[PDB]
């Protein structure tokens, strides 16, 4: 039959006897009204994981089979609401009023159902857009140590997506609830919430819901994706998902591994991250795109969980604490940060203006190490040491201040072709702001051409505009 | 010049004596960190092995 | 029969068989009261808390007092509820154990006074309130580099003997006098000597009338130490919600909550993880620390001391608690042995209140410029360890001179240090702390020697301390 | 004679055959169920026998997800191992682990020959070991570790270092000329690179001479292990029966070793070393000892090997080093300096760098470069603490030349057209020897060092300097 009875209850895991027709991955309902998922099926004992408060489930209480595989609610009504991993409203404001459901154990788009990344995702941060570019359908890793700029790069991205017909999801895994309310108030102030969905799994919840939260978040976005509209997803910590499943697998007594992690860490993270794709024109041309985050102890790139995730993604942005405390914010190490799709995900102008800057900012970083040990140097090295210092200052940018792409290409054009060489290093940040003002009042034609064509205007005209501003400037 | 060259050679010699003494002290301090790290790595691997063996 | 029998004993843990169909809930409390019926046997009073339903009508219960003297076949009664702690105005001025009993020898709490449970669900998303204003402690390093926040969580990390408790006593002295509100002091894993010393300090002050104290100390069995933090917080939760008063909660050692759970866990039938810890570390810590929050009804500020097992910040229990805290100061052994009191790491410590709008642009520009000078000198340190400062050139020389000035001018004289060093203490207001750093950063005090910058409060004090030397 | 499921433990399943007619290790089993009621889910599954337990019961590893599996279902015994289409039908197509065509191009007929994936390895009576040199056009490989035609080639590296961007460069150069079949076996790789390669092969026209087996990162572990063996049975048929020479490209053979671990605990095996299977060497040997060039015909085999945690002292790489003929190790420190391809010129080795296998002039120059770069390594410690000006004229001249040699090992590839703008170059071997000899003899030392980065021939370096103004 479809009824069983609980025999062991402890720590969010239970064991039932009976329930003979259950499937792996089913939903099961206890008497209290708390729901559960079956993950193991021995000959006499069904193994069930509890998705709610377990302080009311006693031994010998009944458990009954729903008949459904694990399903997350989807629909247009979820947009602008704060929700649980299960489809349950949290912000107050009443029901979510969804229409249909999707499995959380979907198959990924297969080879021959996907296309190449060819359209940009303009974040509005100079370093990310110029050096480590992001396009629609890419998976991109923000990796770093505590307090380095990870959440801020993710939220600044959502804010600078208002014009495009984008839908964004923010999944908060393991975060203290006060912080999530702070993020939501921040989005509401910048007007971002109108096109976003927030999914919350606070540190007080059973670890199973932490484990289900990322899957629920992609399950919600793929609905839009197969319908054609583009979507972005952010996972606040995948290192806290790894902890949550370590705990669950240790309670279900599966043997340990490297450290105490199971071996099924690679499977867990790949299952999640390979549902991100760019579908082809037959599928209607939608796009998901994904932003995992990963925190590393000692700020170290070489470790188990960091290297596993650095294998599944289509790039990385590694943020360093010594850069951050040394005045470079956003603190991005250009040597360790790479994009595996970089080059196609840029407008034609930015490809021409800024194609090899990332390799160039790595040569400067290495040569600087050598010359701190070289005493006197020659002319070709002093020239390249100058351009490198000027570049690291043009890459600096304060919090909650977006720069449009047309302005990014013009300041990077001055840097690459030598116009910023005369300006002392201290004035490079000031020269940037004055240049944006001058460009808006006078140079509407050059920006018009960039918005119109996605290409660079005639060199003589650009040289004329920039040289004229260099006459107007006043320097220390 | 006689006094200048004589004084330059003596200055390098003590600077070299003190530099060598600082380096040798750092070698004993670093060596102990390596031995403490080596003994911890050999007690972790044996506890993970025995933890899986006790379960199975 | 709702009575049960004991079937097994394993240190802190016990196993109690009950009648079929009548088992306790999973955080429910039990009672053993036994009178010796023969010379061999001994008499007992004990209470226990349910933790797992193990099958065969059995339950596994951790214990709140020592299990020495238990016999299998003893009879166990069921309270029907979680551990219930007396709450209301009657708590003020009193010293308590985990069971709720008064240990102050001033009487016993009237049996009709309302007692509420220890284990209750955490506060909802609709209720929580987020705001920022700055709390002023007069301690230089906190006020510039990592400012504390009203209504937040404040955490003080450090290893054995590195200065956590003296900084807590300085905070009690300044803030609880200025607070105008209720306080709770809760001691999990602390000496039973420091409990008495603090009690006499509070009675002599007259501050006792507005505060309540729970103690469970290093000597107590592992079980009692876990539930003591939860006990202190149910009293504090009544003061924030039903009286509506703002509250301070001070916790003496929160590491001992994780440590105690580790000992009992292996004995409950659980497999290990990481450095021998429990397999439920994140959930157990988070269940306690999510309750300690500001709400629409009122606010709690918690100042917590976190032990680090060795001077190693990679350990599993410290690392998880870093994710829960709004403002954090890390105390380092190296600095303490050099003579820098308090021993705060200027670059590792963080706060959410360091933002132009909250602090003002002058404070923000001064704090960031100080942290940039200190990071350059943490890289120069690798070369000056061997060669000395002959290798350094130009900017390297000027940066090391100013870093030496800054690192000694973050050290202060405390009123609580008077029991150790004969000097008087100093309180430095925030507007004064920022002005001094700027004159050091400009270079206006380049001439004065480094030994005049140690253990002082304001820049005027450095000038008179230099003039005493004449150097 | 049918069977019944008893335990479903994630990836592993257990089946009891009551009659006593049990299957055999490596055999394949079928689960085909149509849903009786609305609650159930339709299932189509293949499973492979791993172990015989006691109570008439067999452990099996699945080749699809065990979602929707219910205790008591029916398992049909094929009586054979997994069988794969082999023949001219394979050419131009993409297949799954079971030989079912993934591509929309069509469906293979049931009249076609199929061969079994498992087979004993070739024997000492009929292996062979002649040496020739395979030209690649990549400066580092062509000088310091020449690939040997008909022999095993290994690219070792940690995450994000340059391994797949090499395989694609070798596929542009070697594929068209080296007439004969090419097989691609993508074990544990992204599905964004599988799609890109299919269109790259369709563009050039290499497809008619190719067959592909793809198993991506998201499959159940069992499918990831048996994807290497599927590619190998196809290449073996072309080597032995047709007799044409053949190329094999296997991407991430570490993902084969890693899968075994995941299934080891649920199979009932005790753990060994750093959480690895108690049978690591034994599985690596069975697979690798089949990939050989016999008296009948030659397989050149080119592999990417993943160094599990940036630790070359790990068991899986250490066990792998014993099987190769030529090896290039990729290092992240070089990739941080921007020297691409990031190949260790000391840790990379080949059996073809022998004075008679490559010539006296080649060998002289190669070992002399390796002395210069080992001398630069020890000298960097002295420079980092004491400073470069402190040292002798011979020490200064070593550092001078070693900087230039290390940057001149970098090269502009055609697959780096997307990553670096510039189009790309092919350097013939004779040219590479001339140029490296000039650097060592000091003729070009007047030029500034930045001119040697990402250039192909030494002629180009002279012009690149002219633009700088020297
Ligand atoms: N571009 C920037 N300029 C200046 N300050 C910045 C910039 N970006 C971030 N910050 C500051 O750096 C810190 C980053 O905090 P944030 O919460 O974003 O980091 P995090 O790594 O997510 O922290 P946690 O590890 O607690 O999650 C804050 O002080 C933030 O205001
Ligand atoms: N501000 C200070 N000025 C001078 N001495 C201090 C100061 N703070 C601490 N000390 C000295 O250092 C020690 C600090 O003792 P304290 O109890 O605060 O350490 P602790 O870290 O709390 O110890 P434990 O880790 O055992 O709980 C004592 O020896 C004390 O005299
Ligand atoms: N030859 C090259 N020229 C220029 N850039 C390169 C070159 N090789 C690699 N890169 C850069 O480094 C990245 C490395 O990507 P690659 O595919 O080689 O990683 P990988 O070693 O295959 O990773 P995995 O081990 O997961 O397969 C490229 O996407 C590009 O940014
Ligand atoms: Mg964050
Ligand atoms: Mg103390
Ligand atoms: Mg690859």
């Amino acid at each position: 039959s479809d009824v069983g009875t609980v025999i062991q209850v402890g720590d969010g895991i239970a064991r039932a006897h009976g329930l003979d027709n259950v499937m792996s991955g089913e939903l099961v309902e206890f008497a209290n009204g708390v729901m559960g998922m079956a993950l193991n099926l021995e000959e006499n004992n069904v193994g069930i994981v509890i998705l709610g408060p377990y302080t009311g489930i006693k031994e010998g209480d009944e458990v009954r089979r729903t008949g459904r595989i694990m399903e997350v609610p989807v629909g247009e009504a979820l947009i602008g609401r704060v929700v649980n991993p299960l489809g349950q409203p949290v912000d107050g404001l009443g029901p979510v009023e969804t229409t249909e459901t999707r499995p959380i154990e979907s198959r990924a788009p297969g080879v021959m159902d996907r296309r190449s990344v060819h359209e940009p995702l303009q974040t509005g941060i100079k370093a990310i857009d110029a050096l480590v570019p992001i396009g629609r359908g890419q998976r991109e890793l923000i990796i770093g140590d505590r307090q380095t700029g990870k959440t801020s790069v993710a939220i600044d991205t959502i804010i600078n997506q208002k014009d495009q017909n984008m839908i964004s999801i923010y999944v908060a895994i393991g975060q203290k609830e006060s912080t999530v309310r702070t993020v939501v108030e921040t989005l509401r102030k910048h007007g971002a919430l109108d096109y976003t969905i927030v999914v919350t799994a606070s540190a007080s919840q059973p670890a199973p819901l932490l484990f289900l939260a990322p899957y629920a978040g992609v399950a919600m976005g793929e609905y839009f994706m197969y319908k054609g509209k583009h979507v972005l997803v952010v996972y606040d910590d995948l290192s806290k998902q790894a902890a949550a499943y370590r705990e669950l697998s240790l309670l279900l007594r599966r043997p340990p591994g490297r450290e105490a992690y199971p071996g099924d860490i690679f499977y867990l993270h790949s299952r999640l991250l390979e549902r991100a794709a760019k579908l082809s024109d037959a599928k209607g041309g939608g796009s998901l795109t994904a932003l995992p985050f990963v925190e590393t102890q000692a700020g170290d790139i070489s470790a188990y969980i960091p290297t596993n995730v650095i294998s599944i993604t289509d790039g990385q942005i590694f943020l360093q604490s010594d850069l951050f405390f040394s005045g470079v914010r956003p603190a991005i190490n250009a040597g360790l940060s790479v994009s595996r799709v970089g080059g196609a995900a840029q407008i034609k102008a930015m490809k021409k203006v800024a194609g090899t800057l990332r390799l160039d900012l790595a040569a400067y970083r290495e040569l600087e190490a050598f010359a701190q040990f070289g005493s006197d140097l020659d002319k070709a090295t002093q020239a390249k040491l100058a351009r490198g210092a000027r570049t690291v200052e043009v890459l600096k940018q304060d919090l909650h201040q977006p720069i449009p792409v047309e302005k990014q290409v013009l300041i990077i054009y001055a840097l690459t072709r030598g116009f910023l060489d005369d300006i002392p290093v201290e004035d490079v940040r000031r020269f940037e702001k004055e240049f944006y003002l001058f460009l808006d009042q006078n140079g509407q034609h050059l920006l018009e051409h960039i918005r119109t064509t996605k290409d660079l205007p005639n060199e003589d005209d650009l040289n004329k505009a920039i040289e004229a501003f260099k006459k107007t400037f006043v320097v220390s | 010049l006689l006094d200048a060259k004589a004084s330059e050679h003596a200055a390098r010699m003590t600077a070299m004596k003190n530099a060598t003494d600082n380096a040798n002290e750092l070698i004993r301090t670093l060596t102990l960190s390596y031995n403490r790290a080596r003994q911890a790595a050999i007690t972790q691997e044996i506890t993970e092995i025995v933890a899986g063996a006790n379960a199975l | 029969m709702t009575r049960g029998r004991v079937i097994q004993v394993m240190g802190p843990v016990v196993d109690v068989k009950f009648e079929n169909g009548h088992l306790p809930a999973i955080y429910n409390a039990l009672k053993i009261q036994h009178k010796a019926r023969n010379e061999n046997e001994v008499d007992i009073d004990l209470t226990l808390e349910v933790a797992l339903h193990l099958g065969d009508d059995t339950v596994r219960t951790i214990a709140m007092a020592s299990t020495d003297g238990l016999i299998r076949g003893m009879e166990v009664i069921d309270t029907g509820a979680p551990i219930s702690v007396p709450v209301g105005e009657v708590t003020l001025g009193r010293v308590f154990n985990v069971l709720g009993e008064p240990i102050d020898l001033e009487g016993d709490i009237p049996a009709d006074a309302r007692r509420d449970p220890i284990h209750r669900p955490a506060p909802k998303f609709e209720e929580l309130a987020t705001e920022v204003e700055i709390l002023e402690t007069g301690i230089k390093v906190v006020d510039l580099l990592a400012p504390y926040i009203k209504g937040g969580k404040i955490g003080l990390f450090g290893g054995a003997g590195v200065g956590k408790t003296v900084l807590i006593q300085e905070l009690i002295h300044n803030i609880a006098q200025e607070h105008g509100g209720i306080s709770v002091f809760a001691g999990v894993g602390d000496r039973t000597r420091e409990g008495n010393d603090l009690y006499h300090e509070m009675k002599d002050s007259g501050v006792i009338s507005k505060t309540a104290m729970v103690f469970g100390q290093m000597n107590e069995p592992p079980g009692a130490r876990m539930r003591v933090a939860l006990t202190g917080l149910t009293m504090a939760e009544y003061f924030r919600d039903e009286q509506g008063q703002d509250v301070l909660l001070f916790i003496d050692n929160i590491f001992r909550f994780t440590q105690a759970g580790s000992e009992v866990s292996a004995l409950l039938g659980r497999m290990p993880s990481a450095v021998g810890y429990q397999p439920t570390l994140a959930t157990e810590m988070g269940q306690l620390q999510e309750r300690i929050t500001s709400t629409a009804k009122g606010s709690i500020t918690s100042i917590q001391a976190i032990y680090v097992p060795a001077d190693d910040y990679t350990d599993p229990a410290p690392a998880t608690t870093f994710s829960h805290l709004d403002a954090t100061t890390n105390l380092e052994r190296k600095l303490a042995e050099m003579g820098i009191y308090p021993a705060v790491d200027p670059l590792a410590s963080t706060s959410r209140a360091l933002a132009p709008e909250i602090v003002g642009e002058e404070h923000y520009q001064v704090a960031r410029k100080v942290q940039q000078t200190l990071q350059r000198y943490k890289e120069l340190q690798d070369i000056i360890a061997i060669l000395g400062m002959d290798e350094l050139s130009d900017e390297d020389k000027l940066v090391v001179h100013r870093a030496r000035r800054i690192q000694f001018f973050l050290s202060q004289n405390f009123h609580v240090a008077e029991q150790f060093t004969g000097q008087p203490g100093s309180y430095v207001p925030v507007k004064e702390t920022v002005r001094g750093f700027k004159e050091i950063l400009e270079g206006k005090y380049d001439h004065l020697p480094e030994d005049a910058f140690r253990l002082v409060g304001r820049i005027e004090e450095v000038v008179e301390k230099a003039k005493a030397m004449g150097v």
